[PDB]
């Protein structure tokens, strides 16, 4: 038996209700250094979003795709320069930069 | 609470702490050299002196109840002296709490068998002097102020 | 209905605000039981004294006449410091000297201490006064409760209106005595319209007409049933409280002439209600509970005598500003203000001719200024 | 439930059903004629209109009441854009006040125009006419659109059939990157 | 501080005694108070009066213009259209002149008909009573009120006329005074600058009544000279103090 | 656990003021002696007088209920529908 485990809610007015249409997406904005390292990851990998999402644990692949589409639609010269430049794939230094970004966001939250 | 009276009380409590454990000789020598009681009459107004003495006794009793027997006896007999040297018309009674009476009763029961002869005598004299007036709060308390 | 089960000791509930519930009769009984009494007689001393002191110390815990003599010789007044309090290392003496300087600067001699002298006189009025009859002697250990009765429903949000009146009450006495002793000016106030007939003596004042009155302490409704013209607003109060599940539990109803202060269950520092005349509400705050002492009033016929009073500013005549107003006029053309106030002579000479005919249309009402008791 | 005095809602909030409905109808007709409901949800505008009517029927005791407070009192789900619709309708009412003579001299605001909303709706016809003489579009478009739909530079350069193979080479993945991707996705 | 112990204020029921008090009309201390006036309150009063006057003057013209517009939209005749347009332009010119009139005559005379309750409950949110606003606008805000202080000649004229008037209505007194001021200010300055009536020399019964008062209602050393004056009309505080403090 | 819905016991169980008010609203004509006899001898004559003076008027030695007590402010004429103020004026 439910031993006062839940509390009654005074919601769902019998009169009527309306719609929302926006439930879960609720993305989170980027930053300057984050956009810089994102362009770096682009120049390093390409357009395959699977690897980008695998290497970005704290940001969703859907958000990465939205950012890439927004960049392609607004700043084309930046994407062109990113594709022009290339960098060999690094793993240890990339993890170090990930830890640095974690520390930076921690400091931001502290601020 | 009074700002300066509390400081004077704390200073006298430290002076009694730095003395022997339990001995009226220290009380006598302190009263003789320092004479902590200086601002009793002077040249002040009626209600000013009245509230001065009232707050003095109230705070000195409120402090009476963690510090050792030295501090306890020091506060108690500071109150005793301030009451016995009461040249004013109210003869202001020392404000006490309800359970404080049972506390001091247990204290006397303990003194019955202990090296506190002079202390028990002074407390018995203070009791006979009808100097205690017990309440529920060591001060006055309301909800508007 | 029995009292709320609780210990006599007033255990604290909120920091320096108020304690929990407790009884008054049992509290006083235990208080008198945990003591010996027989000290409210002022019979210390107006010869053989050494033997008496020896017997006293023998019956007591010390049993040492020599030590007693030494201690009493040490504790004397011949060794007590009138003289200027200076020439000694002190702390509060600096504040004292600064206050003396401020006095010599601003205060003139000894005056402007109006409230101070008021408190002094109201406290001295109860010092060693004996009753007229020998049967009116207050027995030892009588409960004395200090009560603050806030009558005004509004206050100065600026200053919070800290000071106000404060009275004393006895435990053994009934609550009807306090009810009748409350000096509420709403009782003296009078209604009705007396514009056409100003010389008509106001009769059947609100005090006599609106006899409805009751108390409220911890969900207990005490309704006065002494007079056959007292209604029961507690009926409608309980109806409203029970018409909906608002979280308020069942409340008990009792008579005010059968329950005394001892049978009450109160909380020191908690506000209770005293409602009469329908909307005239008073906030009751029982602050302290103390026993009777030989230095206090020992006359039971004078225990309700208020110990602290408030200085209520009176409304002066809006016309001359020299006399206190006694009549309030509404919808008056001759009046310079809508809610206007006039005194006797000014109202007579402004609203009536030499013969006394009503000049102009208006609505006059007897205005009983708040400062009527003082 | 502002028609019948219920235990929760005091009597001060209870208003006249017919008058409040007529006021809300006039307000929503004004909104439909001022290009406020077109393209936006209608229910937020209806909520804003009924709230403005309830406040104008007694501005004295309802000057401090808020939209969330009114929704909580009426037991109705507060729409999100209701606040924006209310602000836009208050701006339109302020424009009508500026058009009127006594109101533009009073110099009312979004908080003191609720008491004169009635005078606005009394002759809203000429007021709205003058307001349109001196269209309603989203705030993101009325920010001085100097360059509307800039003409992009037509670039139809096609060459013969292609450009070169350097682009194919820079698109093709190198063996180093292939092995790196394989190690990463192992 | 709060004074809503039992009934917090959410569902306070109006009981039998409360309705009986309301019917009897015993207004004592809370439903008859008054607070000082403020500069922003004066400005709001002026603006509200001006707006109400202008709106009451324009509403008939607005209705007439609406009627003309309806005639134009319903009448398909061309001959009468010229007259309709001429009347519309005449109404427009009338409105233009009404709006161009300076802000000195649109305030109204000292005694004019207005909607005080409407103005109050619309602008002042009911804080200021309709009668209080009426009085404030009639004897404290009209622009024709003389703001300069008295030179004491107005007092001389007022007393000279009152000595023959009888001190009954003092309305004809203020009319004959002729200073472009309100009777309120006139009587205020008069009773502030004149001397006290000085009922009579000190008497034994009066001294004994004051002694009984000092014995029954005095507390300490301070003496309520205002309580004394309340029961003894025709005196002044300073003289009473200086006299009763000695002998 | 008409205006005559309350019985004699339900009436006596109410305060003196309400008792007198209901008796007057029901009868509209009754001497002071009859009112005292109906209310009971244990009630004070001064109390009964103070109660009746607020809801009745003296007419040729007899007491007649006031007009507003019979016709509340929200009531109207059951035959013509005129407001209660006019009915009260006519009865006065």
């Amino acid at each position: 038996c439910v031993v006062e485990e839940n509390d009654p809610i005074f919601e769902r007015g019998s009169t009527t209700t309306y719609s929302s249409f926006r439930k879960n997406y609720y993305s989170k904005p980027w930053s300057n250094k984050e956009t810089d390292m994102f362009f770096l990851a682009i120049s390093m990998v390409g357009t395959d979003f699977s690897m980008i999402g695998q290497l970005f644990p704290h940001r969703a692949r859907i958000e990465i795709k939205n950012k890439f589409k927004r960049e392609e639609k607004t700043n084309g010269w930046r994407i062109d320069k990113a594709f022009q430049e290339k960098r060999p794939f690094d793993f240890d230094f990339f993890a170090h930069l990930l830890q640095k970004v974690l520390a930076e966001e921690e400091k931001r939250k502290q601020k | 609470t009074p700002p300066g009276l509390q400081t004077d009380c704390e200073a006298l409590l430290s002076r009694f702490q730095e003395t022997d454990s339990v001995r009226f000789e220290d009380f006598t020598e302190l009263w003789r050299n320092m004479k902590f009681g200086t601002i009793f009459c002077g040249r002040m107004r009626n209600l000013e002196k009245n509230m001065f003495t009232k707050e003095a006794l109230a705070l000195a009793w409120r402090y009476f109840l963690p510090y050792t027997f030295q501090i306890r006896v020091g506060a108690l007999y500071l109150l005793y002296g301030l009451y016995n040297t009461q040249l004013c018309q109210p003869k202001q009674k020392i404000r006490v709490a309800l359970k404080d009476w049972d506390e001091v009763l247990k204290f006397q029961q303990d003194l019955v068998n202990a090296q506190h002869f002079d202390a028990a005598y002074i407390f018995r004299k203070l009791r006979l002097d009808r100097a205690f007036h017990f309440t529920a709060m060591p001060k006055l308390l309301s909800y508007r102020m | 209905v029995s009292g709320s089960g609780g210990c006599n000791f007033p255990e604290y509930e909120l920091p320096e605000l108020n304690t929990r519930a407790f009884h008054v009769g049992a509290f006083g009984e235990l208080w008198r039981g945990r003591l010996r009494g027989a000290g409210d007689l002022s019979l210390r001393e107006p010869a053989a004294d050494s033997d008496r002191e020896d017997a006293a110390v023998a019956r007591d815990l010390d049993c040492s006449l020599e030590a007693a003599a030494e201690l009493r010789a040490v504790c004397g007044l011949d060794k007590l410091k009138e003289v200027i309090p200076e020439n000694t290392d002190l702390v509060t003496l600096g504040v004292r000297k600064r206050f003396l300087e401020h006095r010599e600067e601003t205060i003139t001699i000894d005056r402007a201490c109006r409230q101070e002298t008021f408190v002094y006189e109201m406290e001295s009025h109860a010092i060693g006064k004996k009753p007229e009859n020998s049967a009116d002697m207050i027995e030892e250990g009588e409960l004395i409760l200090s009560v603050n009765i806030l009558y005004p429903v509004i206050f100065h949000k600026h200053k919070e209106h800290k000071p106000y009146q404060t009275m004393l009450v006895l435990g053994s006495q009934k609550l009807t005595q306090l009810r009748d002793s409350i000096r509420c000016v709403s009782d003296l106030q009078i209604g009705g319209e007396f514009s056409n007939t100003p010389d008509q003596a106001p009769e059947h004042i609100s005090k006599d007409l609106y006899k409805s009155a009751f108390f409220y302490f911890e969900g207990t409704f005490y309704n006065d049933k002494r007079y056959p013209e007292c209604r029961d607003l507690s009926r409608t109060i309980i109806e409203w409280s029970e018409s909906h599940d608002r979280g308020y539990g069942k409340f008990q109803t009792a008579r005010m002439e059968d329950f005394t202060f001892n049978d009450l269950c109160i909380k020191l520092g908690f506000p209770y209600l005293y409602c009469h005349q329908g909307d005239c509400e008073h906030v009751i705050v029982i602050t302290d509970i103390r026993l009777v002492h030989h230095d206090d009033c020992l006359d039971r016929t004078l225990y309700p005598l208020l110990i602290k009073k408030h200085w209520l500013w009176t409304r002066k005549c809006f016309v001359c500003k020299m006399y206190t107003a006694r009549w309030v006029t509404n919808n008056d053309s001759f009046a310079p203000e809508d809610p206007c106030f006039f005194c006797d002579v000014c109202f007579r000479m402004l609203h009536y001719d030499s013969e006394g005919n009503k000049l102009g249309e208006f609505l006059a009402y007897p205005y009983v200024d708040p400062g009527t008791f003082n | 439930k502002l028609f019948q005095a219920s235990p929760s809602v005091p009597a001060k909030y209870v208003e006249d059903k017919e008058k409040m409905l007529s006021r809300t109808m006039q307000l929503v007709e004004l909104a439909n004629e001022t290009w406020l409901v077109t393209g936006r949800h209608p229910l937020p505008v209806i909520t804003a209109a009924t709230f403005l009517a309830w406040q104008s029927l007694q501005p004295a005791d309802r000057l401090s009441c808020s939209l969330a407070r009114f929704c909580k009192l009426a037991n109705v789900d507060l729409p999100y854009p209701a606040s924006s619709r209310l602000q836009e309708l208050l701006a339109v009412l302020l424009r009508m006040a500026e058009q009127l003579a006594w109101l533009r001299v009073l110099r009312l605001d979004k908080r003191s125009v609720v008491k004169h909303i009635g005078d606005l709706l009394q002759h809203r016809q000429s007021l709205v006419r003058s307001a349109f003489r001196d269209l309603l579009l989203p705030p993101c478009m009325l920010k001085s659109p100097k360059r509307i739909c800039p003409v992009p530079p037509v670039s139809t350069v096609t060459g013969d059939e292609n450009i070169s193979d350097s682009e194919i080479e820079q698109y093709l993945r190198t063996p180093q990157e292939v092995r790196d991707f394989q190690r990463a996705q192992a | 501080p709060y004074f809503k112990d039992k009934v917090t204020g959410v569902g306070p029921p109006a009981n039998e005694d409360t309705r009986e008090k309301a019917a009897q009309g015993i207004k004592a201390f809370e439903e008859l108070l008054v607070t000082k006036w403020k500069n922003w309150e004066k400005a709001l009063l002026r603006k509200s009066v001006v707006s109400d006057r202008l709106q009451r003057l324009l509403q008939p013209k607005l209705l007439k213009l609406e009627y003309l517009h309806q005639k134009q939209s319903k009448v398909s005749s061309e001959l009468e259209r010229q007259a309709l347009e001429k009347q519309g332009r005449e109404a427009e010119k009338e409105i233009q002149d009404i709006n161009q009139l300076p802000e000195e005559a649109l305030l109204g005379n000292r005694l004019d008909s207005h909607d005080w309750e409407k103005i109050s409950n619309i602008n002042f949110e009911g804080s200021r009573s309709a009668e209080e606003i009426r009085k404030f606008w009639q004897n404290s805000e009209h622009p024709s009120i003389n703001k300069q202080e008295w030179s004491r000649e107005e007092e001389e004229r007022l007393q000279a006329i009152a000595a023959a008037h009888g001190h009954l209505e003092w309305q004809k007194i203020a009319e004959e005074l002729g200073t472009s001021r309100s009777a309120f200010q006139c009587l205020q300055k008069f009773q502030q600058h004149n001397k006290a009536l000085k009922r009579k020399e000190w008497t034994e019964e009066e001294d004994r009544m004051l002694t009984q008062l000092v014995q029954e209602m005095r507390v300490g050393s301070h003496i309520p000279y205002r309580r004394i004056v309340y029961y003894m009309e025709g005196r002044d505080s300073m003289q009473l103090i200086y006299r009763w403090t000695k002998s | 656990q008409p205006s005559n819905v309350l019985s004699m016991a339900q009436l006596r169980t109410l305060p003196l003021a309400d008792q007198i008010k209901i008796l007057m609203k029901n009868v509209k004509v009754m001497p002071f002696a009859n009112l005292m006899s109906l209310l009971g001898p244990s009630i004070d004559s001064v109390a009964v007088l103070r109660g009746i003076q607020k809801v009745a008027m003296l007419v040729q030695g007899n007491w007649v209920v006031k007009s507003d007590i019979l016709y509340p402010k929200d009531s109207s004429s059951p035959h013509s529908g005129v407001p209660a103020e006019v009915l009260c004026r006519g009865r006065d």
